[PDB]
């Protein structure tokens, strides 16, 4: 269902890494499998060549966070207009405070240890479930 | 230019928004609103500096980069009963506890 | 404007603005001017009004949306808070 749309018209794109996060860019390639490609760090850009109808959206390269490319979670090049690359701006978004939450105490405690902290099963569960590009990809179909 | 605040007596905290331009009496008629206490009866601080009613929040340093929505400036409140005026306090939040080992 | 009460275990009264506090479902239903939490602390509570805050202020917003800061000491408790507060 969600894959790139082979094309062949190029379309020249610019990642910008307008979060605090190591971006992983992942391309949805011809059969909606996922690839990733080469990170960025915070702040940073990088003028690529991609196609367009092709499909990406943008993790956090140590944890899998997700995060938005202008303001939505699919990003696909369009026509360049007078020569001009299209801008995805890559940025934090408003997790919930559980999720934020979630996402500390994974930086904090090795996964062996969830189920040592003293909290509810679905919490421990919830810390074990964490994000992942295939589960989203299945939830976005 | 929003600058996020904590107003903070005994307690207490207010958490609101005012104007960068805004004056130290007007944050008092804020606080009027949400605690019935009319201006004259309110001593607003930053730190242990008594704030001049005159005064921009600005001028006496809460700004839009220093106050924060995610972490906002504290401006201490002090109510007169009566004749005088209570001295400034601020009841501290709780302590966290110690961090669980695997968290360590 | 309309604001209510949010009370910590410790008996730390938080004022904020009522829209701020429904960002929480827990909140509205304990609603329907005041809620005590027996179980939240005030170094928890804090941060609760806090990210009401920070929310209301970055939803829906185009200008870049910092890291919501949250220490070490604090998240464990957080979470649960979070959980029970559903936000
Ligand atoms: C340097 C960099 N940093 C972060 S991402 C990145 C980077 C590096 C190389 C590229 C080279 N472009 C591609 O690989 C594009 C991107 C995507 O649209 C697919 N793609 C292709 O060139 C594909 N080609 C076509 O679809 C040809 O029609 C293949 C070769 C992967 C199949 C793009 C971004």
């Amino acid at each position: 269902v969600l894959r790139s749309v082979n094309s062949r018209e190029p379309s020249q794109v610019i990642f910008c890494n307008r979060s605090p996060r190591v971006v992983l860019p992942v391309w949805l390639n011809f059969d909606g499998e996922p690839q990733p490609y080469p990170t960025l760090p915070p702040g940073t850009g990088r003028r690529i060549h991609s196609y367009r109808g092709h499909l990406w959206l943008f993790r956090d390269a140590g944890t899998h966070d997700g995060l938005l490319v202008n303001q939505t979670e699919l990003f696909v090049p369009s026509l360049n207009v007078d020569g001009q690359p299209i801008f995805a701006n890559i940025t934090l978004p408003v997790y919930t405070l559980k999720e934020r939450c979630l996402q500390v105490v994974r930086s904090l405690v090795k996964p062996e240890n969830y189920r040592r902290l003293d909290i509810v099963r679905s919490l421990y569960e919830d810390l074990e479930d964490h994000p992942n590009v295939q589960k989203d990809l299945e939830r976005l179909t | 230019m929003d600058v996020f605040l904590m107003i903070r007596r005994h307690k207490t905290t207010i958490f609101t928004d005012a104007k960068e331009s805004s004056t130290v009496f007007e944050l008092k008629r804020i606080v009027e609103g949400i605690l019935k206490r009319p201006p004259d009866e309110q001593r607003l601080y930053k730190d242990d500096q008594l704030l001049d009613d005159g005064k921009t929040l600005g001028e006496c340093g809460f700004t839009s980069q220093t106050a924060r929505p995610q972490a906002p400036a504290t401006v201490g409140l002090a109510f007169r009963a009566d004749d005088t005026f209570e001295a400034l306090c601020i009841e501290p939040f709780s302590s966290p506890p110690e961090l669980p080992d695997v968290m360590k | 404007m309309m604001y209510v009460k949010l009370i910590s275990s410790d008996g730390h009264e938080f004022i904020v603005k009522r829209e701020h506090a429904l960002t929480s479902g827990t909140i509205k239903a304990m609603l329907s001017n005041e809620v005590n939490f027996r179980e939240i602390p005030s170094h928890v509570l804090s941060k609760v009004c806090m990210y009401f805050t920070y929310k209301v202020r970055y939803t829906n917003s185009s200008t870049e949306i910092p890291e919501f800061p949250i220490a070490p000491e604090i998240a464990l408790e957080l979470l649960m808070a979070a959980n029970f507060l559903d936000c």
